[PDB]
RNA sequence: UCUGGGUCGGGGUUUCGUACGUAGCAGAGCAGCUCCCUCGCUGCGAUCUAUUGAAAGUCAGCCCUCGACACAAGGGUUUGU
RNA sequence: AGAUCUUGGUGGUAGUAGCAAAUAUUCAAACGAGAACUUUGAAGGCCGAAGUGGAGAAGGGUUCCAUGUGAACAGCAGUUGA
């Protein structure tokens, strides 16, 4: 290996963790429970479990 | 066994279709004895042939 | 007379088909 | 034992998918008396009137999702057969199919 | 596969010093077993397994 | 790690997700994805949609 | 096997877009009750609002269960320097 | 031994092409040695009154109707049948 394209050192920013199992929109299940809050699975979880 | 016949004379006898003509599923054996008219006569009124209601058309919809 | 158990079995014989077909008036047998 | 009865729900939609139109309800038939011969081992399988009626009930090709039957091991001591087991499937209508377990049930 | 987010060191390129995503394979890689040596010796007919 | 642009449904877009729809008259929007931008091309207004954040701030 | 893999169930993801029912001095208005009421009450009424990012589906070729249930050391045909 | 010979028989092809026009079947039971196909019942469908309905002319000529058989025929089967 001896072309620029070789041996360029490589520095991830980024990694995307996005479902793939569609469009997925959040990176995160902890990013995904705070954009959307509350829902009624959590509400009624919390209900009978105090 | 077979109620081809008894179906038929059935149709004919309650002036209905074959459509609205009942056999007893149960008392197969007593039908395919009815070779005639009259045996069909006493079968519809001892209930073992029953002719069907009417398909509902309902136009309650359209009123 | 009609008990609870000949209640319950003349509800299998008048049923003859499923939800909006006719009740089966009679059965009697004559010789 | 073996004259045993229990209360399954099987997921129709899961077995009939990929099935064309003319084809999923009779499929369904064929996949309810494929899981009887499963879980309860009789090669004799019945399919009670009340049960065919109830996966025929939106037509040929709107099978239901889910469907919650009985499978009873009877026994077949009634004749001459190969078979000295049958199985008896019934159709158990239900509000809800959340939660449902595979349930033993008294006779 | 997923998608990174990177820097590129690329002198004299329209990308030089900007942000690109690029398609990215995953392949999991748990360790590996050595249970096993062959030994070749090389004849006037190839490598065969000495 | 880039800009995080905000869609027709008002979503966090991130790098390598969606596409920028560029008008003649210079404004420049971005989308989520295809329905968000089906939505805004059908002109459909953002505060009747249930799911989206204008929406859900709004009510 | 330190069990196994199924079938249901659960969770996760995701798709669509906010379910039935109930409630509302919400609602274009209209028809009946006026000792009645001093501004009201009895029905019809698309639609709206709250319950409700709810309802429904989701492996069948999605992910994780170790929750329930039964089942699995069985069958048949062959093969020798 | 010939005549794209006459008549009769038989192969390979070959268990091959094919049995694909008009949406569609399913469950249970009975008869039966035997049931995808018969019959009954339940369901889901189609013709949708310019019908896949009910009756005639021409033509056919007994196909009509009962009972029975399961050889051959109904290009799968058949307990059914023109
Ligand atoms: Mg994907
Ligand atoms: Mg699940
Ligand atoms: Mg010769
Ligand atoms: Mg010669
Ligand atoms: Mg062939
Ligand atoms: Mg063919
Ligand atoms: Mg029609
Ligand atoms: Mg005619
Ligand atoms: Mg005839
Ligand atoms: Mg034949």
């Amino acid at each position: 290996q001896t072309k620029r394209r070789a041996l360029e050192k490589i520095d991830l920013k980024f990694i995307d963790t996005t479902s793939k199992f569609g469009h997925g929109r959040f990176q995160t299940m902890e990013e995904k429970k705070a954009f959307m809050g509350p829902l009624k699975k959590d509400r009624i979880a919390k209900e009978e479990g105090a | 066994s077979m109620l081809r016949l008894q179906k038929r004379l059935a149709s004919s006898v309650l002036r209905c279709g074959k459509k609205k003509v009942w056999l007893d599923p149960n008392e197969t054996n007593e039908i395919a004895n009815a070779n005639s008219r009259q045996q069909i006569r006493k079968l519809i009124k001892d209930g073992l042939i029953i002719r069907k209601p009417v398909t509902v058309h309902s136009r309650a919809r359209c009123r | 007379i009609m008990n609870q158990e000949k209640l319950a079995k003349l509800q299998a014989q008048v049923r003859i088909g499923g939800k909006g077909t006719a009740r089966r008036k009679k059965k009697v047998v004559h010789r | 034992n073996e004259v045993v009865t229990r209360e399954y729900t099987i997921n129709i939609h899961k077995r009939i998918h990929g099935v064309g139109f003319k084809k999923r309800a009779p499929r369904a038939l064929k996949e309810i008396r494929k899981f009887a011969m499963k879980e309860m081992g009789t090669p004799d399988v019945r399919i009670d009137t009340r049960l065919n009626k109830a996966v025929w009930a939106k037509g040929i090709r709107n099978v239901p999702y889910r469907i919650r039957v009985r499978l009873s091991r009877k026994r077949n001591e009634d004749e001459d057969s190969p078979n000295k087991l049958y199985t008896l499937v019934t159709y158990v209508p239900v509000t809800t199919f959340k939660n449902l377990q595979t349930v033993n049930v008294d006779e | 596969m997923t998608h990174i987010v990177r820097e590129v060191d690329r002198p004299g390129s329209k990308v030089n010093k900007k942000e690109v995503v690029e398609a990215v394979t995953i392949v999991e890689t748990p360790p590996m077993v050595v249970v096993g040596i062959v030994g070749y010796v090389e004849t006037p007919r190839g490598l065969r397994t000495f | 790690m880039k800009v995080e642009l905000c869609s027709f449904s008002g979503y966090k877009i991130y790098p390598g997700h969606g596409r920028r729809y560029a008008r003649t008259d210079g404004k420049v929007f971005q989308f989520l994805n295809a329905k968000c931008e089906s939505a805004f091309l059908s002109k459909r207004n953002p505060r009747q949609i249930n799911w989206t954040v204008l929406y859900r701030r709004k009510h």
